[PDB]
Formats: structure tokens, C-alpha cells, sequence
């Protein structure tokens, strides 16, 4: 359900 | 530069990094790490305008890279610097042996019951922030060749004996960090050649986790394109981490 988040 | 043409434009200037790691483990029955390594590669999907000068910073020296090849476009010196191809390419590949996070602790317990039964309990402990979910957890417990049948109970997941493969296979869709699950099995033994010690093979695991077992963590990826009129602040940047088991065997 997630995949791909901003750094920090 | 025969890896990137010269006239390249995008309203939405965006990159995606995939840190893909395979973690390998051989643990003794006591709990010694006999051997452990990580193989990793960073993949970069880039949709960036022009011919830009990017600088990839991770947390090197913080974790310890044994060694690592790179891609054509990388200019060696001392942090990593390049003009990326367009679309998707492998930016680097690497190996690690030190300070590895082992996401799973497997604790086996085996008891013989005369000559008719084997009593097995296996506990898995997840070893990472509660906020994160492992998924696709596959536990494989091997069974002797003289196995007439198997009873298993487990509160989490589903397990079935696979006689074709001589193993119990316990599957869990997902498990949170800092947790415990156990499986009990009773293995019913056909009688046998009397002087056959069971060469008890390792319990082995499969899992995917959303972090690099190496410890690797992306700190910045800086984009400079001095001709065109988009700064760095304008670029939209994503990471994901996918750590997957390789060989992850615990001796019972």
C-alpha cells in the first residue's frame, strides 16, 4: 500500500 | 555522453530511487552469526530536464561499504557525481559485511519422542521499528524422509506440510517490527534404518522489509542544471527501500 517516500 | 541525448524537457522534474538489498545469513543453533553479507544496488528513475549534474549522498563511512562498482556516468575521485541517463538505470552495486541489521531472529526448539514423534517449536522475532511492516514472510521447517504425517498449530498465518518437498511451510502476509510469532508442529515418524542420524538441515526464511539491512540511508540527491531555470528545490524526490532475504538459514 505504500511504495515511495520523501527522504527524511 | 552517448547515454543521454541533449534536448530533454519535463514540466514535472522528478526522480525515484530504489535501494534494493539482499541480506544473507547463516546462524548457529546457539545464536552465533557464522556468516552474513548484504548485496545491494541503487536504481534511479530520473525524469529531469536538460543535462543535469547530480550528486548522490548516502551515509558512508553511517555504514561501511566493503566494495562497489558503478555505472559509466559516474566520475570517480570523494562523493558520487554524474549526469544520469534518462529513465531508469542502475547507479551502483555494492557489498557489505559489517554492522548488518538482521531483520529476523529464528529460534528453533526440537525434541525427540522415542522413535515415533518429533516435537518442533519455532519462534520468529522481528527486529526493527514497530512503525515498519515486513511482508511476504515464508518460514520453511524441514522434515525427515520417514515422515508419515505432521500436525501444526499457529496463531498467526497459515502453515501446511508439503511432502513432495519434505518441509513445513509457514506463510505470514505481514508482521510488524519488534514482535514474536511461534509455530508448533508434531512430526509423525515411520520407523527407519536405526543407524540413520537425521542430518538436520537449517530452518530458512523469506521476507521483504522496507529498509536496507546494510544500514544504508539516502541523505541527499542534489540536482544542478545551470543552463535551465529550474533549481534543486523544484525537483520532486522519492526513495523506497526493499530489503529481501537471500539465503537466511538458522541451524537447529
Amino acid at each position: 500500500p505504500y511504495s515511495y517516500r520523501h527522504f527524511a | 555522453i552517448g547515454w543521454r541525448r541533449e534536448g530533454i524537457k519535463y514540466r514535472r522534474n522528478e526522480l525515484f530511487l530504489d535501494v534494493l538489498e539482499s541480506v544473507n545469513l547463516l546462524m548457529s543453533p546457539q545464536g552465533q552469526v557464522l556468516s552474513a553479507h548484504v548485496s545491494g544496488r541503487v536504481v534511479m528513475k530520473s525524469y529531469l530536464s536538460g543535462m543535469p549534474e547530480c550528486k548522490f549522498g548516502m551515509n558512508d563511512k553511517s555504514i561501511a561499504i566493503d566494495d562497489c562498482t558503478f555505472h559509466q556516468c559516474v566520475r570517480l575521485s570523494r562523493s558520487i557525481s554524474f549526469i544520469p541517463p534518462d529513465g531508469e538505470f542502475e547507479l551502483m552495486r555494492y557489498r557489505t559485511t559489517k554492522d548488518i541489521i538482521l531483520p529476523f531472529r529464528v529460534i528453533p526448539l526440537v525434541r525427540e519422542v522415542g522413535r515415533t514423534k518429533l516435537e518442533v517449536k519455532v519462534v520468529i522475532k522481528s527486529n526493527f521499528k514497530p512503525s515498519l511492516l515486513a511482508q511476504k514472510i515464508e518460514v520453511r521447517i524441514p522434515t525427515p524422509l520417514n515422515t508419515s504425517g505432521v500436525q501444526v498449530i499457529c496463531m498467526k498465518g497459515k502453515a501446511k506440510y508439503k511432502a513432495s518437498e519434505n518441509a513445513i511451510v509457514w506463510k505470514i502476509k505481514r508482521m510488524a517490527g519488534m514482535k514474536e510469532s511461534q509455530i508448533s508442529a508434531e512430526i509423525e515418524l515411520l520407523p527407519t534404518n536405526d543407524k540413520k542420524k537425521w542430518a538436520r538441515p537449517p530452518i530458512s526464511m523469506n521476507f521483504e522489509v522496507p529498509f536496507a539491512p546494510s544500514g544504508l540511508k539516502v541523505r541527499y540527491l542534489k540536482v544542478f542544471e545551470p543552463k535551465l531555470n529550474y533549481s534543486d528545490h523544484d525537483v520532486i524526490k522519492w526513495v523506497r527501500y526493499i530489503g529481501r532475504s537471500g539465503i537466511y538459514e538458522t541451524r537447529c
